């Protein structure tokens, strides 16, 4: 699908012959993913008071 | 419905090698096989083919056999090694349009909707292209039996491919009339094209031979086109077409005069570039 | 023994099979089978090649299914004519040609079947017209390399005619396999029917080529040909000056009027004369 | 085992169109074909059985295969209706017999007639001496109803086993709608 290789997208290559094998979606580096969903803190508006 | 076809040298040789590999039959055999390929943008394409096991006898010549086990298994193999590749139609070796080639297409029309045929040549000599392709219609006129399954020749050409041109141009090494200058058009269509008009000229002369002697259908659907030709014959030398011609050309030879006029100045400048080269070489070198 | 004068004959069709199937799945090392008559101790004549579909994704050579080649071997048996498997191939795509360690294994599985099996590498990128590049190979015994003994006993000035590539020389080249000089078999029965059919116009030069825009295009060249000739009235005048080698290196940033001029003179010339003569024949031929 | 390739010629003509035989003519000769391909298959795994007809349209309904399931599926709703043409049954048999897997195999055909024929004995004696020159051994088994005493058929099989052939057979139809298994019990026991 050579119509789908946009200027800007992220793709995979070959090591030896150096050809394009597969288009890929966008990625999210480790730092962010471990910024996303690591709070199991379940405090509520009931606990806070005064403001 | 389908505009034109594209034929590769791989299938083109790939009939002929089969004609060799049954060529030990000696007596009589036609090569019949299955044509494979795609078609896109209403442009027919042909990529691959093979041949079916096939025999025929002249006594009671309405009997034919296509091994559908060989057909299903080998096309299943070809689908497996290439899912992009698929069926496109068929071909027979086609010297002179054999009789079973009216319902071979009906035998295998359940595979391809526009199950197209290809007629080729095994003794190649002509002044044209020895590749033919018809298309099935069962068109209805307005007299006699209507629905008549008549094949109709769609135009044909040999298609190239960037992969196969390496092998084609490698297998030529023989003659190549490149440096297409003022000469290559003169021979690719001005010498040869008049002979292209010669055969189509002679063809209606050969059909014309029924004057009181030949076959039984007289004219009906042949002479409206011929009468249309003789009506469509062009204008004679009376008008401005002469003065527009004369007028036309007269403009073109101006540009010819300018171009030839500059060419001589170019070569003269090269002569000065030569003089400077040899003179300042004689006294310096010695 | 052999005399490095083996001289493989092949075909006129199998080259097309090798480039097509080697080209369609080109970044993966595709493969298939070779199929021809095995003539005498020196030569071999491999007339046909059918390919094999892959096993899975991955750049390698997969495997061989004797169910599949057992059936496909019999399809032509009950349809065309019997042949014999002689060799096999794979495809170093844009590499050149040698034997990998994976290649030498599946070769080694085949030489035990028939001692004169043939390894073949196609390279469907670095070929353009005269350079097809195949260079069929076969293993040599490393046992004799342990013996320190020279095999293959040249009796003919036929082997050392092509110099080996430096990359295959880096690879197993002369320590595990040898090259074979090959050529091709062809006939005028094929030569005519591929020559006479590849590039053929039909009745196209018997046309008039956009009769309004012919003179318009003629204008559309002459107009900038004027200013290009003004540049030719610019570029001559720095002669009787600095040396023409400096008038060679110095002209790699800006265009010259000379070559660019004599291009357009040719284009206008052959553009006009064809339309003139082809315009004038139809006056005679058509009424 | 022994080299042959069994080619059955079924009868889908328009005189195969009643329930005179007890289940169905179609099911009766169908199951007869099933047990004789059990006989040829279970006497020889090499034998493949495909079916042809000798009607107006002599179609290869099933390609010559050692399978039987496609044969069963096509014999389901086969629609046996159309004009018989026996004279092209010879060519549409023998040319497939040249299309077969190997000419080391014995050319054996069984042929089913359950309709009146309109052939010339000159035509089937040209095709019959054609099968003499082609060395072809066909045992023809008649079904249904027929012109009594196989008119031109005794002369055909006579001009098939003639000239030292003397081993081909012609099983005529008994015109009683009985169970056809004992009717064909003789060629399956000995050809
Ligand atoms: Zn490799």
């Amino acid at each position: 699908d050579k119509s789908k290789l946009k200027p800007g997208t992220r793709v995979a290559l070959d090591m030896t012959t150096l050809t394009i094998m597969r288009y890929l979606p966008r990625e999210v580096d480790p730092l962010v993913y471990n910024m996303s969903h690591e709070d199991p803190g379940n405090v509520s508006y009931s606990e806070i008071g005064g403001l | 419905a389908v505009q034109k076809v594209v034929v590769h040298p791989l299938v083109l040789l790939s009939v002929v090698d089969h004609f060799n590999r049954i060529g030990k039959v000696g007596n009589q055999k036609r090569v019949v096989g299955v044509l494979l390929g795609s078609w896109q943008k209403k442009v027919l394409d042909v990529s691959n083919s093979f041949a079916v096991p096939f025999d025929e006898d002249d006594k009671d010549d309405s009997v034919w056999f296509l091994d559908h086990d060989y057909l299903e298994n080998m096309y299943g193999m070809f689908k497996k090694v290439n899912a992009r590749e698929r069926i496109v139609g068929w071909y027979h070796t086609g010297p002179k349009l054999h009789k079973n080639d009216i319902a071979i297409n009906e035998l295998m029309k359940r595979y391809c909707p526009n199950s197209v045929l290809v007629i080729i040549d095994v003794k190649p000599k002509d002044l044209g292209l020895p590749t033919e392709a018809y298309i099935s219609v069962e068109e209805v006129h307005d007299d006699g039996t209507p629905t008549s399954k008549t094949f109709e020749h769609v135009t044909s050409e040999i298609g190239a491919e960037e992969a196969e041109e390496v092998g084609v141009e490698h297998l030529l090494r023989d003659i190549k009339d490149t440096t297409v200058g003022t000469l290559s058009q003169r021979i690719t269509n001005q010498v040869h094209g008049l002979k292209g008009l010669n055969s189509k000229l002679l063809d209606i002369r050969s059909y014309l031979e029924k004057v009181a002697t030949g076959k039984l259908p007289i004219n009906h659907q042949i002479i409206y086109q011929l009468q249309d030709v003789f009506n469509l014959l062009p204008d004679v030398s009376l008008q401005e077409f002469v003065k527009a011609f004369y007028l036309k050309t007269n403009d073109q030879m101006v540009v010819v005069y300018l171009a030839s006029l500059i060419r001589s100045v170019v070569a003269l400048h090269n002569l000065i570039n030569n003089k400077i080269a040899n003179r300042d070489a004689e006294k310096k070198e010695g | 023994a052999v005399d490095t004068a083996e001289q493989v004959y092949i075909s006129s069709l199998a080259l097309l099979k090798m480039l097509k199937h080697g080209r369609a799945g080109v970044p993966m090392e595709v493969m298939g089978l070779m199929l021809g008559e095995f003539v005498d101790d020196y030569t071999v004549r491999v007339i046909d090649v059918f390919a094999m579909p892959q096993s899975g994704t991955g750049v390698s050579v997969e495997a061989v299914d004797p169910v599949f080649q057992a059936k496909m071997l019999d399809m032509l048996k009950q349809t065309g004519r019997p042949e014999m498997v002689v060799g096999w191939y794979h495809s170093h795509p844009g590499f050149g040609c040698w034997l990998s360690g994976v290649d030498i294994n599946t070769q080694q599985s085949f030489e035990a079947l028939s001692e004169r099996a043939v390894a073949v590498v196609v390279d469907p990128i670095q070929s353009v017209k005269g350079k097809v590049v195949i260079d069929a190979f076969r293993l040599i015994n490393a046992n004799m390399m342990v013996l320190g003994h020279e095999p293959r006993q040249t009796t003919s000035n036929l082997g050392h005619l092509n110099k080996p590539s430096i990359q295959a020389l880096i690879h197993g080249l002369n320590r595990h396999y040898y090259s074979i000089t090959i050529n091709y078999r062809k006939n005028e029965l094929e030569q005519k029917m591929l020559l006479n059919l590849h590039k053929k116009s039909w009745m196209e030069g018997l046309t008039l080529q956009d009769y309004s825009e012919h003179c318009k295009h003629n204008e559309s060249v002459v107009k900038e040909m004027l200013e290009l000739a003004k540049n030719y009235n610019k570029a001559v005048e720095e002669e009787d000056k600095m040396t023409p080698e400096q008038l060679a290196i110095k002209n790699v940033g800006k265009q010259d009027p000379k070559r660019h001029l004599e291009e357009h003179v040719d284009v206008l010339m052959t553009s006009n004369i064809v339309q003139c003569l082809a315009a004038m024949l139809d006056t005679v031929v058509f009424k | 085992m022994v080299l042959e390739s069994t080619m059955v010629c079924v009868d889908n003509s328009e005189y195969m169109r009643n329930g005179d035989f007890l289940p169905t003519r179609l099911q009766a000769q169908q199951d007869a074909v099933n047990i004789v391909c059990h006989s040829k298959t279970r006497s020889n795994p090499e034998n493949n059985v495909g079916l042809i007809t000798l009607a107006n349209d002599c179609e290869v309904l099933t390609t010559l295969t050692p399978d039987t399931g496609r044969i069963l599926s096509k014999l389901h709703t086969v629609q046996p209706k159309g004009k018989i043409t026996f004279c092209t049954g010879i060519r549409v048999a023998h040319l497939a017999l040249k299309h077969r897997q190997g000419k080391n195999h014995k050319m054996r055909i069984i042929a089913f007639v359950g309709s009146p024929v309109e052939d010339n004995e000159k035509d089937l004696v040209k095709l019959a001496k054609r099968l003499k020159k082609e060395k072809v051994n066909v045992d023809i088994i008649n079904f249904g109803e027929e012109e009594v005493n196989t008119e031109k058929l005794t002369a055909f099989v006579n001009t098939l086993n003639g000239k030292d052939g003397t081993g081909s057979h012609l099983v005529t139809v008994p015109p009683g709608p009985s169970l056809a298994d004992a009717l064909i019990s003789s060629p399956i026991l000995a050809g």
